[PDB]
């Protein structure tokens, strides 16, 4: 047990709020739409388990995507292009060893020089502005963790699906916190594993309620109940694997309880 | 980069050469650091993305400052605040005399003060050692080198085999370990401690399984008592010699009492059981600190 | 894979 799990939770907060990307982004975007940040998010999935990279190497991709969608006006024929540059400032920030850029460049099928990809990653760091240590779902659902009674894997598992589908879909997503939505999932997840409830020393710790995940809740339990008709799929397929105790195919409740 | 004047390199590392540099300006002296950014190869350099991006959180006065990045096509120019030395070649320099107790005893404080800061803003040094501990001449040490520094969100999980200094590795780490934690930190720190005071590494070994060896020849071998769980560590292994825990008094011998009970518990054996920084600040040792000024 | 936008 850490002396600065607070101090470290307390200044995730803290910096959620700085890195958070604007809310209607997408709508000023003359050339792109939400259905395209979905196809585009659901294939850094596929990447993201064909180089075996970390859960939060993708959770950081999408950060830094949706932070620089929310200065720069970007043409449907370059959207895969940030997204490769920002799953490789990712890799370089979270792996221990990232994949080579020519991977990055191959990823891609050539549709892309490598010279295009490297001047990508410059212009999405200078946007960025270095700042690259954005907080999670996923750091904020790990922290979360520590608090179960006891550690039950399926139930971890389930949660970090719960927190992937959300960066489909901008959709309703982009307008939580990612404290908030790691709320939600662990409820939902503890809900549907064991019929157990967010739990008062995370209401203590965190100062939300059951009721202030209400809304995000009611969303999460909406996308979990239709995951298996959505469009993008690569959550699921991944999900499967027992890596992670099969949890996509477990079967949602059908009401929450509120 | 047209307002600063380079005037003269004063080393490399990671990035390459730093210049020493003025600004033509304000005339501010800095560190020029410059890296080479090709466009054909890897691009920015994930030592830089990460010194960069965590340095820009750490505003403390014991953890070297990021004054500017300077973007251009095919260079990125860092500068930093100078300091003119580090800790190792000041012991190199000290050696015959030492470094007075009281010095030794104000750089541990601002150490623990900065590592401390790094802690609880979810960083983890992760390469702490002499040459990476720049000081002044008006007594300050800070924290510098920030290139394998990660964030700790999420638990960071160990490189297989690091490119990491040997010496001040924790036996956690040597042990075959999954994830880092701080403790790595106190430990590398508990090491430096130790080498100021006896003017010679703590523990200098000339490979892994050399390197825990000399570490129980002297706090002697762990067991399941001093340490839950080491027998069953991916590469602990039942016929490691069975040493016995020498006293701290022949192993640091200048100290005091305080002083042997704070190394002592910044080298605990067991991550959990390894003393914060947070706490180590509380401790005795600390009472009398003061500020000196070293004769460089 | 290229992305067919």
């Amino acid at each position: 047990v850490p002396d600065y799990h607070e101090d470290i939770h307390t200044y995730l907060r803290e910096m959620e709020v700085k890195c958070k990307p604007k809310v209607g982004y997408m709508k000023k975007q003359p050339d792109i739409t939400n259905s395209m940040r979905a196809i585009l998010v659901d294939w850094l999935v596929e990447v993201g388990e064909e180089y075996k990279l970390q859960n939060e190497t993708l959770h950081l991709a999408v950060n830094y995507i949706d932070r620089f969608l929310s200065s720069m006006s970007v043409l449907r024929g370059k959207l895969q292009l940030v997204g490769t540059a920002a799953m490789l400032l990712a890799s370089k920030f979270e792996e221990i060893y990232p994949p080579e850029v020519a991977e990055f460049v191959y990823i891609t099928d050539d549709t892309y020089t490598k010279k295009q990809v490297l001047r990508m990653e410059h212009l999405v760091l200078k946007v960025l502005t270095f700042d690259l240590a954005a907080p999670t779902v996923n750091q904020f659902l790990t922290q979360y963790f520590l608090h179960q009674q006891p550690a039950n894997c399926k139930v971890e598992s389930l949660a970090m699906f719960l927190g992937e589908l959300s960066l489909i879909d901008a959709d309703p997503y982009l307008k939580y916190l990612p404290s908030v939505i790691a709320g939600a999932a662990f409820h939902l997840a503890l809900y549907t594993v064991t019929g157990q409830s967010w739990p008062e020393s995370l209401i203590r710790k965190t100062g939300y309620t059951l009721e202030s995940l209400k809304p995000c809740l009611m969303d999460l339990h909406q996308t979990y109940l239709k995951a298996p008709q959505h469009a993008q799929q690569s959550i699921r397929e991944k999900y499967k694997n027992s890596k992670y105790h099969g949890v996509s195919l477990l079967n949602p409740p059908e009401t929450l309880n509120l | 980069m047209e307002n600063f004047q380079k005037v003269e390199k004063i080393g490399e590392g990671t990035y390459g050469v730093v210049y020493k540099a003025r600004n033509k300006l304000t005339g501010e002296v800095v560190a020029l650091k410059k890296i080479r950014l090709d466009t054909e190869t890897e691009g920015v350099p994930s030592t830089a993305i990460r010194e960069i991006s965590l340095l820009k959180e750490l505003n403390h006065p014991n953890i070297v400052k990021l004054l500017d990045v300077i973007h251009t096509e095919n260079k990125l120019y860092l500068v930093f605040e100078f300091l003119h030395q580090d800790l190792k070649k000041f012991m190199d320099a000290s050696a015959l005399t030492g470094i007075p107790l009281p010095l030794i005893k104000s750089y541990l404080f601002q150490l623990l003060q900065g590592l401390a800061f790094c802690h609880s803003h979810r960083v983890l040094h992760r390469d702490l050692k002499p040459q990476n501990l720049l000081i002044n001449t008006e007594g300050a040490i800070k924290l510098a080198d920030f290139g394998l520094a990660r964030a700790f969100g999420v638990p960071v999980r160990t490189y297989t085999h690091e490119v990491v200094t040997l010496w001040y590795r924790a036996p956690e780490i040597l042990l075959g370990c999954k994830y880092y934690s701080t403790a790595v930190d106190i430990w590398s720190l508990g090491c430096i401690f130790a080498e100021m005071v006896t003017r010679r590494a703590l523990f200098p070994g000339d490979s892994e399984i050399d390197q825990l060896f000399r570490i129980f020849r002297t706090l002697g071998t762990p067991d399941e008592v001093v340490w839950p769980g080491v027998t069953s560590m991916p590469d602990y292994k039942p016929s490691f010699p069975k040493w016995a825990r020498q006293d701290f008094s022949k192993v640091v011998p200048p100290l005091d009492e305080d002083g042997r009970s704070l190394l002592s518990q910044m080298l605990h054996y067991d991550p959990n059981k390894r003393i914060s920084a947070k706490a180590a600040l509380a401790h005795p040792f600390f009472q009398d600190v003061t500020k000196p000024v070293p004769h460089l | 894979r290229r992305l067919n936008f």
